[PDB]
């Protein structure tokens, strides 16, 4: 009955392996479990998650075959390296960081035969640019809320950046026991790895490309900017005499002095001067 | 540091969009958009976009799961098809109609209004005409004149055809006659052509059955475009009907629609001009 | 794939796709697929969800009485 | 009428026929851009703030 | 997190000195006052505003935390 | 041997290379194309033979000290305006 | 702005013709896709403030 | 027999975490497993990987062993999830190849007909490169040399995996490997590049020094059929150059006369716009 402000070392390829099976299984709410150890009673950490098809019936337990399950583990531990069950996941294209009905029934059932079983809410349709939800919580029984309420132990840890959803807080969870904080095994090691190997540009930067769109580019961008000698015109004759913020506060075009800056001509002066300076490097290396 | 942090959050993704129609921008940082399916919802505009774009009621892009102000589309014709400019291209002339007059002189009476003269509408005192009702069978063409005349005068023409209209598209014809009204005023040498009214748009005798309520707020709609349009610019409307009897009142009455014009039957001396001018 | 037709082609990269009952989107066309191939106003199919287009379909009308 | 692209070389007796390049429209809008950025806005801003 | 931090600085500066000082000095404890009698705030402004109140009443102005 | 260097294969170098008479250039340098030896142009009023081969051969490995020199002429080259432009850039990559 | 492209990811707000305001903080208000939505009062505005 | 092969930004790190966790009692150094994937146009990918415990000996490199009912059974699974996922290739760490790979690539191309190596460095990050991709041809080395194993590189370039784009940026979040700040950026990329262009010759210059002085046996029969060409290419002429003396020079005084002189232009008026509101500002405080 110990829950403080507990921490999940995520890995980077258990990260991999649910955006790939969400991916495959989008409209499915395909199912998995997240394949982690309590080193301790907070400082979680998963290392490995592994993917199983949901079965035609849905959401549940029987879905998560056990024989098959057993298989795996074995086969993980004779090849690779074994990790325990404490908590499991779920792409959650339905609505957002809470669990449906029979995903807490589900997940009650984890609770019973683990410890924790954390309750991890992903979703794949929501995590598209930026943002990737991973919000774990726990269910609690009806004691906790008898005594004093919020299970969040004393620190000032957890309630560093918690906002839980609407949908989350109306439902129980990530509202029984708390929301647990992420955290991601940037290790060296690894994460040197990726950084130098993954996101690869290292003898690409010698493109030369002087006029292979650009000769039209330019004619575009002298037309672009003639828009802009109309609109810093249009600029120059506003310029009204009475504090000229007050009427650009009414009266916004967004033109080249307002909102199409310099930064978006130093944006085309730039890819001039790079176009210039390669082709005038290689020119050199010419000989 | 702060000029690699400016240019890294300027991302803004804005790829996948999707379109609901914006209705009208009530202040900055708030707005109030209706989607295709309807469900008219109040959202946050960004500062990317803004008045240069953001005209009244023009179809607008919106991010595919967020229905947030990305972009609004400039081309409105082409959102629902229902013809588009035909304009710059010589179909049929003018004098080269077989149909000579009918009257054909309040037809020049309402492209004096195209053909400038609304500096002489005003000066002289005269109150230009707004509408022209053809009330015709499909004798002398009832068509041959707006193919005409928007060339006579280089003028949009556009087909509408009000059979095509009255379909699922009934929330979005709202939109769509805010759309072609924005076609017209962007320019000025327009005019719109309606066809095939009597039957199926707004018919005043039989009662409403099911979709006929759709229709008729699609041309009470229509009735608020034509008067918000009230003579801003130079462009004419002109509806073509078989029988103006089952049409309503709003556009028949004057201050809308008051030219009415009758194109009957072959007239056999006009039917032999007509068979000369076609052979 | 969902079934919708080309509303407007917009531009080389972006196209408005409508769905068959309602809503019409701001997509991405197919990598192997071409303007060419898609064409304004032609049945094409938009990826279920990530909405961009997949595959173009010829559609057909039948008056199924007394043919 | 500029139908043709060439010059009369009288003292040759000949005609020199040139292929004339017309991508260069750049250089005239650029121009444009030079012009209709620039003289509409130096001169009357900065003689209505003469005084600065 | 910022504000409660805000406010346990706006505290320690404040220990062991009176509106002599500067005439915020009133106004920053009722603020104090007012904001730790403010039940509807965040539970971390809530605890940072106490622990503001705490600190800057730290013995009855008798003790005090300096590194002078 | 010759990267560009000497592009102008001139009649009177022809005629060193082959010992060949004038008529014959022509149809030599025709089969040249065909096989593949040299697809540069051919010109007549100076007899200017453009230099591309694509049809490589043994280079004599005993002899590899040729091309091994034009690399590593091509390694200094490439090196010393690096550090040229690296020169002219201390004042943004330092 | 990304925050209200994300809010807006739920639809942001959701317009509504509001008709009656109840005393207990309840708006009935028309939401034009399905209609009526009886719902709490924001904070910002007070019951009499609807 | 394929075209190309193109790894994803997804199996290497797993590869990696992979040998991380079994090398903690195996030090043999050979970490070998099974790379899954898919080849549909030519262009072959991989979407998963597992690795099995290995053991080597020196003598003659035939010394090993593997649990193939359980890799079987990961196979099966792993299709049962996924069923496009197929194995594409085997991997083995330890880029100084070994004899074995020969019996290990007879012993699993039962799974895959064009059986392929994979080699992962997990510890060395040289240049850029994650892993290299190697494909088995023993069909006579060459036209008139005797018979080898020859086991070539089919080339191969690191995909773009769709949805990890969310991941990566959040776990790096520091580096932002993005066109961000275009000036700098470029600088960085051009920086680089100049760096891989010299590295990379400087080992073409070494490889023809090192076969001039013959102490290794020389592959010119590709060598030079590949180097000649690159040398001769004609791309010293500059009466080329000549020809285009405007080759964008025009686009370069236009930027100077249209890119400078509108910062400069925009720049005074902020400046006069401020220096009169100071004006004014210190007439009228009082
Ligand atoms: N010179 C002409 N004079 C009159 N009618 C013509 C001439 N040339 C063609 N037409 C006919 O006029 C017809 C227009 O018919 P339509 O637009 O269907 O009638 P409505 O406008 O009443 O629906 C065309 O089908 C065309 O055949």
């Amino acid at each position: 009955a110990v829950d403080t402000a507990e921490q999940v070392y995520i890995s980077s390829l258990a990260l991999l392996k649910m955006l790939k099976h969400g991916r495959a299984g989008v409209p499915m709410e395909v199912m998995g479990l997240m394949l982690g150890e309590f080193v301790d009673d907070y400082t979680v950490r998963v290392i490995d998650v592994f993917a199983m098809p949901q079965s035609g019936t849905g959401v549940s337990v029987e879905a998560v075959d056990p024989v098959f399950q057993a298989k795996m583990l074995d086969m993980l531990k004779q090849t690779g390296r074994p990790e325990m069950v404490v908590g499991w996941y779920h792409s959650h294209p339905g609505f957002g960081c809470w669990l449906s009905g029979v995903d807490i029934n589900t997940q009650q059932s984890f609770e019973a035969l683990s410890e924790r079983a954390v309750a991890v809410v992903v979703d794949p349709i929501q995590s598209v640019k930026g943002k990737v939800v991973i919000d774990a919580f726990r269910l609690i029984n009806a004691n906790m809320m008898v005594l004093g309420h919020e299970p969040r132990q004393t620190t000032s840890n957890l309630g560093h950046l918690n906002k839980p959803s609407i949908q989350a807080l109306i439902h129980g969870l990530n509202r029984h026991y708390y929301s647990i904080t992420i955290n991601y095994r940037k290790n060296e090691l690894e994460q040197k790895m990726l950084l130098n190997l993954h996101k690869k540009s290292w003898m690409e930067g010698l493109t030369l490309q002087d006029y292979s769109e650009h000769c039209k580019h330019n004619e575009s961008v002298v037309k672009e900017m003639l828009e802009l000698a109309k609109n810093y015109n249009k600029a120059v004759e506003e310029e009204d005499k009475m504090t000229p913020e007050q009427l650009a506060i009414k009266n916004v075009g967004k033109q080249d002095p307002k909102r199409h800056l310099e930064e978006h001509v130093d944006v085309l002066m730039t890819s001039n001067i790079v176009q210039c300076l390669a082709a005038m490097l290689d020119t050199v290396v010419f000989k | 540091e702060f000029l690699h942090a400016q240019e890294e959050v300027k991302r803004i993704q804005s790829i996948p969009l999707v379109i609901g129609q914006f209705l009208e921008a009530v202040d900055q940082n708030t707005a109030i958009v209706g989607s295709t399916t309807g469900s008219n919802y109040y959202v946050r505009i960004l500062s990317t976009i803004d008045r240069e774009l953001l005209k009244p009621n023009a179809s607008v892009a919106l991010h595919k799961h967020s229905n947030a102000l990305v972009d609004v589309l400039p081309p409105e014709a082409d959102s629902s098809i229902m013809m588009l400019t035909s304009d710059q291209k010589p179909d049929v002339m003018y004098a080269d109609i077989g149909g000579m007059d009918i009257q054909k002189q309040e037809v020049r009476e309402a492209v004096e209004l195209p053909l400038t003269h609304f500096e002489l509408y005003k000066q002289i005192g005269i109150d230009p005409p707004r509408g022209v009702l053809m009330y015709g069978p499909p004798g002398c063409g009832k068509t041959m004149l707006a193919k005409a005349v928007a060339h006579h005068t280089t003028a949009a023409f556009i087909r509408v055809v009000g059979s095509e209209f009255v379909q699922k598209y009934l929330g979005e014809g709202p939109r769509m006659v805010r759309d072609v009204f924005r076609l017209a005023k962007e320019n000025a040498p327009a005019i719109i052509f309606i066809d095939e009214i009597d039957a199926i748009a707004t018919k005043r005798f039989d009662a409403q059955t099911g979709a006929d309520r759709e229709v008729q707020r699609i041309l009470l709609e229509l009735l608020n475009q034509m008067d918000g349009f009230d003579q801003n610019v130079n462009v004419k409307v002109i509806m073509a009907t078989n029988r103006a009897d089952t049409l309503d009142p709003a556009l028949l009455r004057p201050g809308r629609l008051d030219r009415k014009i009758e194109f009957p039957l072959p007239d056999r001396r006009q039917k032999r001009l007509i068979f000369s001018t076609i052979t | 794939q969902i079934v919708g037709e080309v509303l407007k082609q917009l531009t080389e990269e972006k196209f408005i796709v409508k769905a068959t009952n309602g809503p019409r989107y701001v997509v991405g066309c197919r990598r192997q697929l071409d303007k060419s191939k898609l064409k304004p106003g032609t049945r094409v199919a938009l990826d279920m969800t990530t909405l961009t287009i997949m595959r173009y379909l010829p559609r057909e009308v039948d008056p199924l009485v007394y043919n | 009428d500029k139908k043709f692209h060439g010059i009369l070389d009288q003292g040759e007796g000949v005609l020199i026929i040139f292929d004339e390049p017309p991508v260069d429209k750049t250089y005239e809008a650029a121009l444009e851009t030079i012009q209709n950025m620039s003289k509409v806005v130096d001169s009357l801003y900065n003689k209505a703030k003469k005084l600065t | 997190y910022v504000r409660q931090g805000a406010l346990i600085a706006s505290a320690l500066i404040m220990i062991q000195q009176t509106e002599i000082t500067c005439p915020k000095v009133n106004q920053f404890r009722q603020l104090y006052s007012k904001v730790i009698n403010d039940k509807h705030d965040d539970v971390m402004a809530k605890f940072g505003a106490i622990l503001a109140q705490g600190i800057l009443d730290a013995g009855g102005h008798n003790v005090t935390i300096s590194l002078q | 041997t010759r990267p560009a260097n000497h592009r102008q294969l001139t009649f009177e170098e022809i005629a060193k290379s082959a010992k060949i008479t004038v008529n014959e250039v022509e149809l030599l340098v025709m089969k040249a194309l065909s096989v593949g030896l040299v697809k540069g142009s051919i010109d007549e009023v100076d007899k200017r033979v453009h230099m591309t081969w694509v049809q490589p051969r043994v280079l004599d490995l005993q002899q590899i000290k040729g091309m091994k020199d034009r690399l590593e002429f091509w390694c200094t080259d490439v090196k010393s305006m690096e550090m040229l432009v690296e020169h002219q850039a201390h004042d943004i990559l330092t | 702005l990304r925050e209200e492209l994300q809010l807006l990811q739920e639809q942001g707000s959701y317009v509504g013709e509001v008709v009656r305001a109840m005393d207990k903080k309840k708006v009935l208000v028309k939401v034009h896709p399905e209609g009526k939505f009886v719902v709490d009062v924001d904070k910002n505005i007070d019951i009499n403030d609807v | 027999a394929v075209q190309k092969v193109v790894v994803h930004p997804l199996v290497l790190l797993s590869v990696v975490d992979h040998f991380n966790r079994i090398g903690k009692v195996g030090n043999q150094k050979r970490v070998v497993g099974v790379l899954l994937g898919s080849w549909q146009k030519k262009v072959l990918d991989v979407s998963n990987s597992f690795a099995v415990p290995f053991d080597e000996d020196d003598k003659d490199d035939s010394v090993w062993f593997l649990d193939h009912d359980y890799l079987e059974n990961m196979y099966g699974m792993f299709k049962k999830v996924n069923a496009r996922e197929r194995i594409v290739g085997w991997y083995h760490t330890g880029p100084k190849l070994h004899k074995n790979d020969i019996a290990i690539n007879e012993l699993m191309k039962r799974y895959c007909p064009n059986s392929v190596l994979v080699i992962i460095d997990v510890k060395p990050k040289d240049l850029g490169l994650p892993t290299e991709a190697y494909i088995s041809v023993e069909e006579v080395h060459d036209d008139g040399t005797p018979t080898s194993k020859t086991f070539e590189h089919v080339t191969s370039e690191i995909g773009a995996e769709e949805a990890e784009e969310v991941g990566v940026e959040h776990l790096l979040r520091d580096i932002k490997d993005t066109t961000v700040g275009t000036l700098s950026q470029r600088i960085t990329n051009q920086v680089h590049g100049l760096k891989g262009l010299n590295s990379k010759l400087l080992d073409i210059r070494s490889y023809l020094e090192k076969v001039a002085t013959g102490k290794l046996p020389i592959n010119h029969q590709i060598i030079y059929q590949l180097q000649d060409v690159f040398n001769l290419l004609p791309d010293v002429s500059l009466q080329e150059f000549v020809k285009a003396f405007y080759l964008k020079t025009n686009d370069q005084m236009v930027v100077v006369y249209l890119a400078s002189l509108i910062r400069s232009v925009v720049a005074l008026h902020n400046l006069i716009n401020n220096k009169i509101a100071n004006r004014d500002a210190e007439k009228k405080e009082g």
